[PDB]
C-alpha cells in the first residue's frame, strides 16, 4: 500500500505543523500553519479537524494517527456512497444528472464556495458527453 | 429548512478540492492570493488541510442524516 517514500513526504509534511518538536501536533499549531495559507480559522474548526484525525482522544495528533489520517484510503472506504447521496440531496428527479448551471449555482454559491475557475474545471471534466448535464455517479467514480 | 443542503455542497465541495489538489496545476491552486510565490511547502501543508476539512465535512454531512 505504502511506499517507504510516501511515509517519508509524510514525516516531512508532520514536521512543518509540529513546529515546536515534540512530535503531536496542538490545535495551536495547527492555527499557525492555516493562517499562515491567508486562512483564519475559529478555535471550534481547528477542534473540528484535530478531532477527527485524534484517535486515543488526547487533544493532540501524533505522527501515527496522521499517518492514518494521510493513508486512508478515501475512495473504497464507503465514501463513494455519501458523495453519491451528497448529489442526490441536488438531483430533484432521480436523473442521476445535474444541469452544469445548476451545478454551478450550488458549487459558487453554498457550502465552502469554490471559484469560478475552479467550477471550471469540475465542470469541464465531469460533463463527459460536452451538453450541460454531467451524471454525478461516474464524476464520483472518477474522483475515486 | 433541510440542512442536508449546505452540508452536501461541503461535502461535494471537499471532496473535489482534495481531489484537485493532486493535480499541481489545478486552478484550485490560485487560491490562495494571500501568498506570493506558492512553494512545495505550502502545498504540503494545504494538502493536510484538505484532507482534514474534507474528513469534518464528511462528519457534519452524516450528522445531518
Ligand atoms: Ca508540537
Ligand atoms: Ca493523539
Amino acid at each position: 500500500q505504502l511506499t517507504e517514500e510516501q511515509i517519508a513526504e509524510f514525516k516531512e509534511a508532520f514536521s512543518l505543523f509540529d513546529k515546536d518538536g515534540d512530535g503531536t501536533i496542538t490545535t495551536k499549531e495547527l492555527g499557525t500553519v492555516m493562517r499562515s495559507l491567508g486562512q483564519n480559522p475559529t478555535e471550534a474548526e481547528l477542534q473540528d479537524m484535530i478531532n477527527e484525525v485524534d484517535a486515543d482522544g488526547n487533544g493532540t495528533i501524533d505522527f501515527p494517527e496522521f499517518l492514518t489520517m494521510m493513508a486512508r484510503k478515501m475512495k473504497d472506504t464507503d465514501s463513494e456512497e455519501e458523495i453519491r447521496e451528497a448529489f442526490r440531496v441536488f438531483d430533484k428527479d432521480g436523473n442521476g444528472y445535474i444541469s452544469a448551471a445548476e451545478l454551478r449555482h450550488v458549487m459558487t454559491n453554498l457550502g465552502e464556495k469554490l471559484t469560478d475557475e475552479e467550477v471550471d474545471e469540475m465542470i469541464r471534466e465531469a460533463d463527459i458527453d460536452g451538453d450541460g448535464q454531467v451524471n454525478y455517479e461516474g464524476f464520483v467514480q472518477m474522483m475515486t | 429548512f433541510n440542512r442536508q443542503i449546505p452540508a452536501a455542497a461541503s461535502l461535494i465541495q471537499t471532496a473535489w478540492r482534495c481531489y484537485a489538489a493532486e493535480n499541481p496545476d489545478s486552478s484550485t491552486w490560485k487560491i490562495y492570493i494571500r501568498i506570493s510565490q506558492l512553494r512545495e511547502h505550502h502545498r504540503a501543508t494545504i494538502k493536510v488541510i484538505r484532507r482534514m476539512q474534507y474528513f469534518v465535512a464528511k462528519k457534519k454531512f452524516q450528522q445531518a442524516r
